Order: C-alpha cells, then structure tokens, then sequence
C-alpha cells in the first residue's frame, strides 16, 4: 500500500583515483559507492573527496567465485569546494559584518585595496585601480520597459610580453569569489562561452559547460584574447 | 590509497580519497512499508 | 612408508596415489624433514633462515628452490612437477607447521602460508603449451599486456539459513569450483542458504594477460597469449609492459555448455600462478652517504653533464639542458597570492639526424615520473584531458592526459611542431596555470599539471636558416615559444673533424653491437637525481642581488640597441631557476656565485643562438664577459 | 593408451575451395588455400570421464564425436537413471586443436566474385604447421558443422521432430515435443598439412646445407666460386625490365639485407633495407614490385588507395556479432622477414602513412582496440613506389618538394631511386625492340644468367652469412662518410637530399648486403666502395636556372 509507505533517497557515486598519480600505461581504477538519507546530493561530479565507508561485496550476474567490491558511504569530506552560484553562501555572521563596516570607514581604503592587488607586481598602479573597480563592478539597473543596464566592467590589458598581465589575470582568478581563467580558444577540455551537448545515457540537450556561464556572477580572465 | 584495498578490508571501515566521475539519480528505497494480503487481507508493516 | 616405497605407485594415476592418506602423510613427513634438515654443507640452514625472515617480516610467502628439493628428494620433485596442486596443499600444511614450530602465535595472524617454487628447470614458451602440460607445473616467460583490478574471492565461506537465521561454520572454497551446502545442522533443513559477506573471509584475485615476448616469436607467427590468475599475495606485482616469468599450474577453465561457435568440445586454458619473477629509487643509509661523498667533489656537475645520454656524442649544451630539466628548480608561492614556477622547460629544435629522439628516450629511462607523448603518433598517451567511455565495459573514466600524468615529473613531447589545435591548447594551459581544466560529461574540475616539458621539434622546411630568426623557422607561435626556459637550437653544420669523430663513434657503436662479436653509473645517477629532487630545496640569499640586477640591465640595454626580440623579466626568472637547478646537483642548500654564473651562461647561450646571424655577431661580442 | 593419427598425402587431385560440394562430405580430400587466421592451441575433449550425480561412481573412456555427449549406459546397477552426469575435466583426456581459416588463392578466384573462406581444423601433430599468409595444401575429410545463421535464409530448412507411432498414450490429463533444426555449414578436418611455396616456383647455415642434396650443393658451390657472380646477380633480377641496373642492385641488396644488432643499452639497429622508387610515368617502377612479389618469399603487394590502417598493420575483428574479438594479421606481418611492396605510396592517406612509419620506427605494431592489447612483430623491408606531385618529376625541386610523403616516411628509406625518361633515339629503339620481342616470344625473350629457383637458393644461402666489419673497413667507411658530407657542403642546395648519419647506417647496411651477395664473412673495403657508389648514384643533382 504505497500511500501508507515511507521512502528514502539512495544514490550511486563513482570514485576514481586521482589522475595525477596513475601508472603511465594503465587504466585508472574506480569503485562504486552507495549513499543514503542526508549523504545524497552532497557532492557534485568532479570534486575531490576523502570518504569513510564500509568496504563491502556484491555478486553480479570470469572466475568461479568472484565478487564486485563497493563502498557503503558513512561520511563525505570535501577537500576543496567549487565556486558557483548555488554553492555561494549569502549568510554572514555579526563579526564579519562588524569587521567590514569598520573597514569601510578607513579613509585610505582605496589605497589599501590597490596595494592588496598583486603586491608582487611592480608598477601598474592604474591597472590595479582598474582591477579593483572591475572586482566591485557597477550598479545594475532594471527599467520599467524591461531592458537592463549592466554593472559589470570589462577591462582589456594589451601590451608587450613579459609585463605581468597574465599574473594579474591569475591573481584576479585567485581573489574573485567566482572566477575562471581560460585562453581565447578555451581550455584543454573546457569550452569558452557556452556549450550545449547531448546527455550521455539519455541523449538529451543540456548545457555542457563554458567559461562565461560557470563564472556567472564572477570574472572570466581570458588570456590570449586575440586568438579566438 | 585506492590500489591498496585488499581482501583484509572487506566489511571494515576504510578512509580513502579520490575524485568523483558521476552521481546517479536518486532511487527511492523503502524504510517503512505497509503490506496487505491479496485475498486474506492481512495487514502487516515491515520497517527497514 | 619410505622414499623408495614412495617411488613405487599402486593407484591408476599419480593424483589418486597422492590422494591416499598414507601416501599423503608420508609425503608430509618427508617434506617436514626436508624443510627442517636441508643444509648446503656450509653449516647454515637456508630454509630455517627463510622461515625466520618471513615470520619477522609478517609475510605469507615462502620461497622454496626446486633444485634443493631435487637434490634432497628427487621423487618428491617429480611428484611436484607432475601433480602440483595437492602436493602444494600438503607442503602448505607442512610449511605452516614449520612456522608454528618457531612462532606459536602465527596461526591467528595469517592461518595461511603460500609456498613459492623457484628455479623450475623446464622452460616453455607460450606457443609450445600442449595437451601434456595440463594439471602440471610450467614455467613460462612473457610480457604482461594488461591486468585487472584486485577482486575479493571467497576463501572461508560462511552461510546463514533463511528458516532459522543460524550462521553456519566456515568452509574452504576450492579455487577450481564453487562450493555449496545442502544441510543446516541446526534446524535440519535443506532450505535456501545465503552467503553473508561480513563473516566470509576473502583472498585477493587478479587476472593478467601474458603474451609471448615479441623478440622471441618465430617470423610469420603471431605472439600467443595466455591468461594468468594471481592469488592473494601475488596481486599488483607485475605492471604491464615488462618481461616477467611465471611458474604455475597449467589447467583448464570450465565454462557452461562449452563453445557453440566452434562446434567442438574445446576448453580454454589458464595458468594459476605459483610464483612471479621479474627478469627502484630507494636509497639506503649507505646510499645517502655515497651521495654526500660524490657531491663534495668540485667537478661533480660536469660529471652529471658527462653522464647524460652516453650513446649521444658531442651535444654538451643539450646535455646541460637535460641535466637542468631533470634536477629542476624549486616552485614557490609568495604569501599565497603570487606563484613562481619551479621547473625548466627545454625545447630541442634541430635538423633530422641530431639524435633528439634518443635524448628523449634517455630522459624517459632516467627520470622518475617521465611520460612520453607525441603529436603526430597514434598509439601513445594523449596530451588532452578527456572523459572516455569504454565500448565494452560501458564505464566512464577520466583521463588526465600526459600533462596531468606527468605531474611532479617530466613530459616528453616528440614532434612538437605538427601538433594539432587541442593539444596546443592543452600545452598552453599546462605551462601557464600548471593545471588543466575539464568541463566534460558532467565533470567540471581542475587537475594539477606541475610538469616539466622537454620537447623536440624540426624547423620549417627541414633546415634551420640562420638568416631568419627563431620564430620564422618554427611553426610555434610567440607565447608558446616564450614559455621555454632553455631553447637549444642544434644544427648539423659540416665540419670535417666533427664528422670524422661522429662517424667513428657511430661505426664503433655498430661494431660493438654485433651478435657474433668518470661518468657516473646510471643506477647511481637515477637515485642521485631522485634524492636531489626530493630532499634539497636550494635557496638564494640577499647579498647576491647586486650582480643579477646588474647583468639584467646589461642584457636588456644591449637587446634594445641590437634590435632583436626583447629580454623580459622571464629571462631573469629563468636564470634564477636554472641556478637553483644547478645547485641541486651539488646537494647544496644555498646558491653560489659560480652557480649563478653558470646559469647566466646557459641562459645567454640559449638566447644568443636563436637569433639572426647579424644579431649573433654583435651579441656574441657584447656578451663575451658572461659567456667566458 | 597412446592416440595415433593417420596422415594421408599425395592425393591424385587438388581441389579448389569453390569446388567443395556436399557429395564429398565424409570423404578423403585434398584442398589448397592461403592461411589468414591461426588460433592458439586448445585442448579438445577426446576421452571424457564422467561421474553420475546420484550413484557417484566414476566411468572413463567415453567416445567424443564433435558435439558434446554424455553416456546413458551407467554400468553400475546402483541407480536407475541415465541422463544426469558430471564431467571430470582433470581425469578426462584431451588432444591438441586448432582452427585455422583459409582463403581462396588469388589465381583461383572467379571473374567477378570475392574470395570465400573456409575453417579447417588441425588436430594433434598437425597443429601449428600453418603460418599466417602462406599457401598450404590440406589433406583431410570434408566434415559438416552446425550453423545457426541459416535461419533467415530463404528455402525450406530441414528440421527433426520426434516420431511417435509405437508409443502408447492416455488422455488422463493434468503435449510437448522436441523439434530441432538441421542447418549446417561445410568445414574441413585435416590430417596432413604441407606448405607449398607462396612463390610461383633455419637461420643457421648448417641446417640449410643439410637439407640440400649433393647435386644442388655442388651447383651452389659452383655459383659461389664464380668471380663475376655479382654482375650475374644484378643481371638476373627482373629480366622483363630493360636497364635500371642501380634499381636491380638495390632490389638484390634489399632481398639480402643487413644483420640485426642490439646494443648493450637495449636499442635495436635495423638491418632491413627500405627502398623507394620515384620517377616519371611509365618507367617500369611497378614492374620491379611485380617481380619482387612474384619472386621473393614472404612478399605481399599493396596499392596505395586500396590500403587501410588495419589492413596494412593488423585488424581487430568481430565474428558472428559475438563478444569475441580476434586479430587479422596485416600486410606488414604477412611480409615479416620479407618485402612489403606498396605501389602508389603517394596516394596513401596520412593516417595510414602515420600507422606505417610507427612500424618503421619501432619495427613493431601496437594494438589497444577493444579489450585486446598486443605487441606484434613487423620487422619488414619496404619497397615503395611513388609518383611525384603534379605527375611529372621536377628537376628544379628537391626530393622533399616532389613528394607528399612525410619526413618520418622519408627518413627511414635508405635508397631513393629517381628513374627518369630521356628522349634519345638509341635507347628508345632498343627498349622498343625489347618490348616487342617480349610480346612476340613470352618466355623465349627472357634469358637471365640464373633461373628463379637457383637465384632463390643462392639468396637463402647468402642470408645465413653475418658479415663483420674489418679494421681497415672502419677507417675507409668513415673516410667515405667524410667525403660524402664534404660533397654536400660543396654542393649546397644542388643535392636532392642531404646526407646525415642515417645515410651512414644505410651505407653499413648496404655494405653488409653486398658482402652477403658475395658470400663472405668479413666486409672488404671494395664492398664499402660499392655501397658508397650506389648511394652516391641514388642522389641526383638539382638543376638550377641560370641567373
Ligand atoms: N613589472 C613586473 N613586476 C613583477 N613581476 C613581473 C613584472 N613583469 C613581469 N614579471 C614577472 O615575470 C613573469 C612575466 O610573465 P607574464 O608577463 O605574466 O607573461 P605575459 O608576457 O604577460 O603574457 P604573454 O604575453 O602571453 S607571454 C611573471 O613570472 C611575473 O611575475
Ligand atoms: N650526435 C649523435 N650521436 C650519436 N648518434 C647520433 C647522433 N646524431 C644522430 N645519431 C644517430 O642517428 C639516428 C638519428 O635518430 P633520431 O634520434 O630519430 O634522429 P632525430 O634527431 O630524432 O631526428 P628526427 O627523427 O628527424 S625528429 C640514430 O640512429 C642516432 O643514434
Ligand atoms: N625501362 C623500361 N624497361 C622495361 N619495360 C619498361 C620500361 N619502361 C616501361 N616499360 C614497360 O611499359 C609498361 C609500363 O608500365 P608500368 O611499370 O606500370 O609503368 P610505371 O613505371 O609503373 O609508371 P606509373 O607510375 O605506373 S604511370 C610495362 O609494360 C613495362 O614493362
Ligand atoms: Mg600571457
Ligand atoms: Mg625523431
Ligand atoms: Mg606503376
Ligand atoms: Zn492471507
Ligand atoms: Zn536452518
Ligand atoms: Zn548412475
């Protein structure tokens, strides 16, 4: 009787060893894991996790008595947390609020935020001021006619090689809450802008990826912007 | 490491690291299910 | 019974003879006497020492030599050769009792001792296994092609009964066939019993495909392959791609309804491995003292330069670049905000016949984590990260590519010029961010690619033209050319004496290699490079800043005056990184002045020789003080 | 008890693969064919030993005929049922078994039809007597094997149902019968395998001279003793071709080859000579390839556009849409320790050129397709024929500009024979006379110094030698390398392709081949001079426009 029965969620995860430490000519080995209740939907594919769990057995119907191992997850720890819109947190504690309010009344606030932008880079003070302004951005407006005015600022740095523009891009990628650093032709296997590809096991259209979309609400640092 | 998992770790708690390929869709498992006999109409509950 | 009574056989077959309890107990007693009393007439018991060593090392493997048993009891050696399975079970029990004679608490730790027979005399190739070798011990050589993962196979099988819930006793699982129980002995029922994995004990299992080594195959014949099953202790021993020699029992794999395609009652064959023998960057306490002894020599660095690629002659600056790339600098991250790369990228641009590929092969042999890749070739690891689904396994796997796979190591890219676009983008990201970002198949992540790159390229048109500068001789663009620290342009100009010595070297190499006919040793050198990479971490101090800043302006103003492509800050960083790499070969914790001068020499020579000849003539005379 | 096998041979007639008819099933026969696939040796259940399930006594020596059979006698009187048994694979007896696939010979295929294959099975001592790519004459029995794929075929497929006439039945109640299809394909079971030569007409020398009788070993000694033997060897190669003595010398040296050497580090030094023939249209460049395929053992012929990556190296193939994947030996392994003759190397696409220079680099073939990972032996000399870009050969352009073949392809060819057409009356008249004499006289117009069979015996004798460079040969070789590179330096861009070290290994290889041609154990400096002269004549000077 289904309208008087109670159910929980269960999820299959697939875990590989990290591709940095794999034998050169060998396939990276993987295990299936099962999680339930509040352990489901806690990690996205691609994240690096250490997981505590029971190493257990199932029989799948290659050897007279051969069993497939799996992991029953008891806990998941995320080593690094990816930056995205859904993963962004808007909650603040009162101590951080007080610290930011106390910071905002400093009369040399502009000077210290410009000095904090890439302290290892000699010169380019105007560029660092520009980078601070880019990090803040302007006010976005939505008007009664429906058309919107953007607040984001797009800055181009073009010049001779060896003038630390790539390091400025890297530091902006590090300091931004949401950021991606890509080339003009994209990444090694991550596209630029937006890619719509068919789903693997159900053959349905979905947004494959792309620098301009994963970095929504953030900064895309496009190195070698002329080749595109 | 993932390659040092042997048969001595079977049905034991192991801590192990890696990267995630895929997260499957959420399947619905049953915790409490009420059952009723087809013709006998005996009502029973199984808790899991 | 006696040995001479064991020589005579009464049963129909050998296996039925050994199956008898009296023959089994006689063989057990004789194996006990052999294990406890064998000496090599030198006053030492090698097997007692082996038992003590395996007990103190907490290992379940006992190596028993076949020639020792043959000299001691020849009939038991013949019995082992003919019927290895049950006699190995007997000698398992005998070796377990011999271990319990010394260590009485070893049974609770392991309860299983595997006997590994070594130096079996008969040698078989995989192409000559026949009908006579079934259920017999065979010693076969070959190359491992690929191996499966380690799976848990049931060893002590425990059941539970669905009628009463009682948990039954443990039963040994024979490796030949599945075991089943039909009685409960508590509720006296033949009901459905289920195996519970929490109280069942398992052994490790691996499946390894072995082919005949391609050197030994007859001409028109394909290399035969067999399949080898590795048990609990032998798992993950032999990596694929290496020549290994396996001793084991040759037997038939049983399958349901045989093969319908053949129409004949044909079985497949397996080898259950009894022993694995391989036909390491570990330094001992003496090895580090030897490293310190060889480092205190004044001319140590040059010896390392002379140790790079002995089969390659005359390319001293290329070998210096190889030594710098192999040792490498130190990466650093000041305050977490600003990162400076710490490994030397070397580009070998050369005409055909300058032996760049042999240098790449030498580095692949020498280095710790060396990954070989190429642009034009197909059967090699790719340079691009990917998410690939196996067509048969239907399993999605994340391949980091050769750049991620060479992390904390070296990636060697042969034929750097005719690369395609995706591989160029992968190299560009791997040298800029030292990482590779993937957004494929629902996987959005970044993989660390902190890898040094030693690339080889051919100039445009097949020759280097010294009249044109470097960028016009190579299809590589300016940003990818600027990322290399050492830029070795090698050209085969015609010099009579050089041609004579090179031809002499090559012809001598041929005449040494005929079948009818001060450098550091390679084994010491490889561990030396690993040690210096893993424990030194050199550092440069504050009072040398007045000379590098001086020579930086000295090259910059001359580059402005001459009008070549400019010297940037990255040449200074390349100087400071090559200095830290040269200081590692001395096992030195600090950077010296001669170290900096040698690094400045390397960088100046690498910058000058990539120029137009008009630029070369002025730059050689202006920078004569630093070239020395 | 030892199993015995009777092998019949010298049958009066040899049948084609397409002449196999159903009237000869269960009859002694002799067929011929070219072996394509060889399986590995597998055990076949000959004398099965069973144990009954409920009486549990062992019985042995059960006849096994093709399909798997279980005895129904059960001679112990303890139990009363017959069908249930269990096989004991340890106690039972097995024989060797191989399924080798053979294909119709190229001269036997009809006018428009494709070749059709046949699976012949070898048992016992006949196993592994056939190699991938050779012509074998199989004597055996035409047998018949169940085939399931004939279900969708048109026509009435025979079937078997159980006859129920003498069986008493009652309609008590509480009608099923066993019907099974009779669909089959013709197979062969051979007791004798002999390998006739793949030609139209063992490394140690002692086993070779033991094989020859007194008369032909005397003839071989007479050939060895002759002082003008090298000129006769050159003149005996490709008699239908007029002129082009340098190409004939190269072909002879390729058929001889150099020694294979392995250094202490582990790298391998190639003894195989790879030759590319480039030139103007209608210069008999394909006649050389025809002669090498029709003459040299272990030789295969391939066209450039009709090529493929899998067909030249190795193929991973699927049979009957099953889970099993097998390996087809490619053209490079069908010519292993022989010559792969590839006409129109220019028309070959880039992927196949990549897949073949990989097997020129490592002299091996790598397979990673599907679940099969394999390393394969393809040490093979390559005789390539290429046409220049634009059709005609431009004298003003270098060899690299005339050819679209890539630099890794070009770097491993020792000899580049550019054969050209020049219009003068004398040699055109003599060539025309030669061609019309060929058309008039067939074999009467061909008068070589040696016939094909004695040429092949001399080549196979000479390949046993392993020539060794002497003390003076070393210095004379390095002097020739010095003067050759000095000629490059003086010529500048006038040379077609510059001499590097690779030409020095090719010079050593050609010197070893010449020393083999004269049947000597040590390389004389005259052989060095001949190899250097041939290599110098390989490079032609680039014509330069006047300024
Ligand atoms: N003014 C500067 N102050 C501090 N460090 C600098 C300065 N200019 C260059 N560098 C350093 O020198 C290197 C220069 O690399 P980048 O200039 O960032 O490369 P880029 O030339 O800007 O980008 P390209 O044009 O694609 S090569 C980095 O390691 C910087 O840290
Ligand atoms: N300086 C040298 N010392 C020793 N052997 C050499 C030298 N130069 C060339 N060789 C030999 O010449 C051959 C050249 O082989 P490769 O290493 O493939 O040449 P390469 O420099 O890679 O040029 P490619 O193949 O056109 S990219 C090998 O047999 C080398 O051993
Ligand atoms: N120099 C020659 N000596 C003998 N026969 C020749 C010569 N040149 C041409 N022929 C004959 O003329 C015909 C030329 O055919 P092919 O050998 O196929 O031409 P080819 O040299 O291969 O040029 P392509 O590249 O195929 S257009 C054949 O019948 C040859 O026997
Ligand atoms: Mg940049
Ligand atoms: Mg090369
Ligand atoms: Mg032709
Ligand atoms: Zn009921
Ligand atoms: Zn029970
Ligand atoms: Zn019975």
């Amino acid at each position: 009787i289904h309208e008087s029965s109670k159910f929980i969620d269960q999820q299959f995860l697939k875990l590989q060893e990290i591709p940095e430490l794999v034998p050169v000519g060998e396939m990276p080995r993987n295990l299936t894991m099962t999680c339930d209740r509040y352990l489901t939907n806690k990690v996205i594919p691609g994240t690096r996790v250490t997981i505590v769990g029971i190493y257990s057995i199932y029989n799948s119907k290659s050897g007279v008595a051969i069993r497939t191992p799996y992991i029953k997850i008891l806990g998941i720890q995320s080593d690094v947390e990816t930056s995205s819109i859904w993963n962004s947190v808007t909650m603040f504690t009162e101590e951080e609020e007080e610290e930011f309010l106390q910071l905002s009344r400093n009369p040399k606030l502009y000077e210290i935020l410009t000095n904090s932008i890439a302290p290892s880079i000699f010169g380019n003070e105007d560029i660092k001021k520009a980078i601070v302004c880019l990090l803040m951005g302007g006010s976005k407006k939505i008007l009664p006619d429906g058309m919107r005015l953007r607040g984001d600022i797009n800055v181009l740095l073009l010049g001779d090689p060896g003038t630390a523009k790539s390091q400025l891009l890297k530091f902006v990628e590090k300091v931004s809450p949401i950021a991606v650093y890509t080339s003009g032709k994209g990444s090694s296997a991550a596209g630029l802008t937006a890619s719509v590809q068919r789903d693997p096991m159900t053959r349905e259209f979905y947004l494959e990826g792309g620098a301009m979309v994963l970095a929504d609400g953030g900064v895309v640092c496009i190195d070698e912007f002329d080749k595109m | 490491p993932l390659r040092d998992l042997d048969s001595e770790h079977v049905s034991k708690i192991v801590r192990l690291s890696g990267i995630i390929i895929s997260t499957s869709v959420l399947s619905s498992r049953a915790t409490y299910l009420s059952i009723m006999c087809r013709n006998c109409r005996h009502t029973t509950s199984i808790t899991i | 019974l006696t040995l001479e009574s064991l020589s005579n056989v009464k049963a129909n077959s050998y296996s039925e003879w050994i199956t008898q309890p009296n023959v089994s107990r006689t063989i057990a007693r004789e194996l006990k006497s052999f294990l406890l009393e064998y000496t090599d007439e030198t006053g030492r018991s090698v097997y007692g020492a082996r038992i003590r060593t395996l007990g103190e090392m907490n290992s379940e493997s006992l190596e028993v030599n076949y020639r020792h048993l043959a000299e001691s009891k020849a009939i038991l050696a013949l019995f082992l050769a003919k019927c290895p399975e049950e006699m190995l079970k007997i000698f398992d029990l005998v070796a377990m009792e011999a271990t319990e004679l010394h260590y009485p608490d070893y049974a609770r730790i392991h309860s299983e001792i595997h006997v590994r027979i070594s130096d079996f005399p008969t040698i078989y190739s995989l192409r000559e296994l026949r009908e006579s070798n079934l259920s017999s011990l065979v010693r076969v050589t070959g190359v491992v092609t690929r191996r499966t993962g380690v799976f848990p196979q049931l060893k002590y099988v425990k059941f539970n009964c669905l009628k009463c819930g009682s948990i039954l006793g443990p039963f040994f699982q024979d490796s030949n066939e599945e075991i089943r129980i039909s009685f409960c002995t508590n509720c006296k029922s033949k009901g459905p019993f289920r195996v519970n994995g929490e109280k069942t004990v398992y052994r490790n299992y691996q499946r390894v495909t072995l082919q005949e080594a391609p050197g030994t195959v007859p001409p028109g014949r394909l290399p035969r392959h067999r399949e080898v099953i590795l048990l609990a202790d032998l798992v993950d021993v032999s990596k694929p791609g290496e020549e290994v020699e396996v001793t084991g029992i040759y037997k038939n794999n049983y399958d349901g309804n045989l093969n319908a395609k053949n129409g004949f009652p044909v079985f497949a064959t397996i080898i259950e491995a009894n022993s694995i023998k391989r036909r390491v960057f570990s330094w001992t306490e003496e090895e580090e003292r030897e490293f310190r002894k060889i480092s205190r020599d004044r001319g140590i660095i040059d010896k390392i330069i002379s140790s790079m690629a002995p089969s390659i002659y005359g390319h001293r600056d290329i070998k210096t670049a190889v030594a710098c790339s192999l040792f490498g600098g130190v990466p650093k991250n000041v305050n977490g905000k600003h990162s400076i790369r710490g490994d030397i990228n070397v580009l070998l641009l050369g005409d055909p016949g300058t032996a760049k590929s042999q240098i790449l092969k030498y580095v692949e042999k020498t280095a710790h984590r060396a990954v070989f890749a190429t642009g034009q070739g197909a059967s090699a690891v790719g340079l691009t990260a990917s998410v690939r689904k196996d067509p048969i396994t239907k399993e999605w796997t994340l391949e980091g590519g050769a750049l991620v796979l060479a992390d904390k190591g070296v990636c060697l890219i042969d034929e750097f010029d005719k690369m395609n676009d995706q591989d160029r983008t992968s190299i560009h990201e791997a040298m800029e961010q030292q990482s590779i970002s993937i957004s494929k198949a629902g996987i959005v992540t970044t993989l660390q690619a902190r890898c040094s790159i030693i690339a080889a390229a051919n100039p445009n048109g097949g020759r280097y033209n010294s009249t044109l500068p470097l960028a016009q001789n190579v299809s590589l663009t300016e940003p990818i050319l600027s990322r290399f620290d050492i830029l070795c342009v090698v050209r085969d100009l015609v010099d009579e004496e050089a041609d004579e010595r090179l031809a002499t070297f090559v012809v001598d190499s041929h005449v040494r290699s005929h079948p009818e006919n001060s450098p550091i040793p390679q084994e010491l050198l490889m561990k030396y490079i690993h040690y210096a990479r893993t424990k030194i971490y050199p550092k440069l101090h504050q009072m040398d800043m007045d000379k590098v800043s001086r020579v930086y302006a000295d090259l910059r103003r001359e580059s402005i005056s001459t009008g070549s492509f400019p010297i940037t800050v990255r040449h200074l960083e390349s100087i400071l990184r090559i200095a830290e790499s040269f200081a590692k070969m001395r096992l030195s914790e600090f950077v010296s002045s001669y170290d900096l001068d040698r690094a400045i020499k390397v960088v100046v020579d690498s910058f000058v020789d990539a120029q137009k000849v008009s630029v070369r003539r002025q730059l050689r005379r202006s920078f004569a003080i630093y070239t020395l | 008890e030892r199993v015995f096998q009777i092998s019949f041979f010298n049958l009066p007639t040899v049948h084609r693969i397409r002449d196999i008819r159903s009237e000869k099933i269960g009859s002694l026969l002799s067929i011929s064919g070219t072996v394509t696939r060889t399986s590995e040796v597998r055990p076949e259940l000959y004398k099965a030993s069973f144990t009954c399930d409920m009486c549990r006594a062992i019985v042995d020596n059960v006849e096994q005929s093709f399909k798997y059979t279980e005895p129904t006698f059960c001679p112990n009187p303890s139990c009363e049922n017959r069908a249930f048994w269990t096989l004991n694979v340890t106690r039972s007896r097995f024989l060797d078994w191989q399924k080798v696939r053979i294909q119709e010979n190229a001269n036997e295929i009809p006018t428009g039809s494709m070749p059709r294959t046949l699976d012949v099975i070898l048992r016992g001592d006949s196993v592994e007597r056939a190699k991938p790519g050779d012509r074998c004459k199989f004597t055996g029995v035409e047998i018949v094997v169940p085939d399931v794929t004939q279900l969708g075929l048109p026509g009435v497929k025979p079937s078997s149902t159980l006859d129920t006439r003498g069986i008493s039945k009652t309609t008590e109640g509480l009608r099923s019968l066993g019907v099974r299809d009779l669909t089959y394909k013709i197979s062969f079971l051979a007791c004798h395998v002999i390998s006739i030569g793949s030609n139209i007409g063992e490394r140690d020398q002692e086993v070779f001279l033991n094989s020859l009788s007194s008369d032909e070993i005397n003839e071989l000694k007479e050939m060895v003793k002759d002082e003008h033997i090298y000129d006769k060897l050159v003149r005996s190669i490709a008699p239908a071709v007029f002129g082009h003595e340098a190409v004939k010398k190269g072909i002879l040296l390729q058929m001889l080859g150099g020694v294979h050497k392995s250094t202490v580090e582990g790298i391998k030094l190639r003894g195989d000579i790879n030759i590319c023939v480039v030139g103007d249209p209608s210069t008999s460049k394909s006649q050389f390839l025809k002669y090498v395929v029709g003459f040299a053992p272990r030789s295969v012929y391939t066209s450039g556009k009709a090529s493929s990556a899998a067909g030249l190296t190795a193929a991973v193939v699927r049979d009957e849409e099953g889970g099993d994947y097998t390996i087809e030996a490619g053209a490079l392994m069908l010519a292993d320790n022989g010559i792969c003759c590839i006409d129109e190397f220019d028309k070959m696409d880039i992927s196949d050129q990549v897949a073949i220079h990989e097997a020129m680099e490592q002299q091996t073939i790598s397979i990673a397709k599907a679940g099969i990972h394999a390393t394969l032996n393809a040490r093979t000399s390559i005789l390539a024929a290429a046409n220049p870009v634009g059709g005609r050969y431009n004298r003003k352009l270098s060899l690299r500009g005339n050819l679209n073949m890539t630099a890794p392809i070009m770097s491993r060819f020792d000899l580049f024979f550019v054969i050209l057409d020049d219009c003068n009356e004398k040699i055109d008249t003599e060539l025309a006379s030669h061609i019309v004499d060929l058309h008039m006289k067939r074999d009467e117009a061909i008068e070589p110094p040696f016939s094909a069979e004695q040429l092949r015996r001399y080549i196979k004798y000479a390949r046993t030698f392993k020539p060794i460079l002497t003390k003076e040969a070393r210095s004379y070789l390095v002097e020739k390398y010095k003067e050759l590179r000095k000629d490059d330096a003086q010529g500048f861009s006038r040379s077609s392709y510059r001499i590097t070290v690779r030409q020095l290994e090719s010079m050593i290889r050609l010197s070893e081949a010449i020393a083999r041609a004269n049947c000597v154990d040590e390389i004389t400096p005259s052989f060095i001079a001949e190899a250097y002269d041939l290599l110098r004549q390989s490079i032609i000077r680039v014509d330069v426009d006047d300024v």
